[PDB]
């Protein structure tokens, strides 16, 4: 077996959590949906309604 | 053939806390 | 509050303790000077509120 | 001749003429690490750096 | 292990102009790796650079 799996990227923000001994294990790219954009505007993992 | 959330490094050297 | 602290006003850098290490005082007053105009507008916003 | 400078948060390695000093800890002192200024107590915690 | 005591007693530069940081402040501040250039110039091509 032998494969490329190469993707290209885009210039776009991310938000990184940073979990004990500085590891980072989640993130959430604001570039794919609205309810990501909200979560990174408001520095959340959790929205509340409204 | 997705990248579901990989690729995520680190953007520079400076440790962060919680 | 906190993220109007760490804001760039048009300087070098945002952190204090680095602008006065790689530039000179006559020099390093002009990037003072805008800092701390904006902490202060910044501040004064908090206080009002 | 241009003399480019790069740090990237990275360990430094070139340094001036200036000469090291002994470690106070548990003391408000003035420090000097790879260039950064500023004052405050030098205390371990139980932080894990990579 | 730097010294930078070599480019400010001689005075056979013709255009010492630091960008980002001071020459004055370079004696105590630190570095990771600096980079250096080489290339030769037509004279009025300075002011480019």
């Amino acid at each position: 077996a032998a494969a490329y799996f190469v993707g290209y990227l885009k210039p776009t923000t991310f938000m990184l959590k940073y979990d004990e001994n500085g590891t980072i294990t989640d993130a959430v790219d604001c570039s794919q949906n609205p309810l990501a954009e909200l979560k990174c505007s408001v520095k959340s993992f959790e929205i509340d309604k409204g | 053939h997705t990248s579901s959330m990989r690729g995520v490094y680190y953007p520079d050297e400076i440790f962060r806390s919680d | 509050l906190v993220k109007q602290l760490s804001s760039n006003f048009g300087a070098i850098s945002s952190v204090l303790n680095d602008i006065l290490s790689r530039l000179d005082p006559p020099e390093a007053e002009v990037q003072i000077d805008r800092l701390i105009t904006g902490r202060l507008q910044s501040l004064q916003t908090y206080v009002t509120q | 001749v241009v003399l480019s400078f790069e740090l990237l948060n990275a360990p430094a390695t070139v340094c001036g003429p200036k000469l090291s000093t002994d470690l106070i800890k548990n003391q408000c002192v003035n420090f000097n690490f790879n260039g950064l200024t500023g004052t405050g107590v030098l205390t371990p915690s139980s932080k894990r750096f990579q | 292990v730097a010294d930078y005591s070599v480019l400010y007693n001689s005075t056979f530069f013709s255009t010492f102009k630091c960008y980002g940081v001071s020459a004055t402040k370079l004696n105590d501040l630190c570095f990771s790796n600096v980079y250096a250039d080489s290339f030769v110039v037509k004279g009025d091509d300075v002011r480019q650079i």
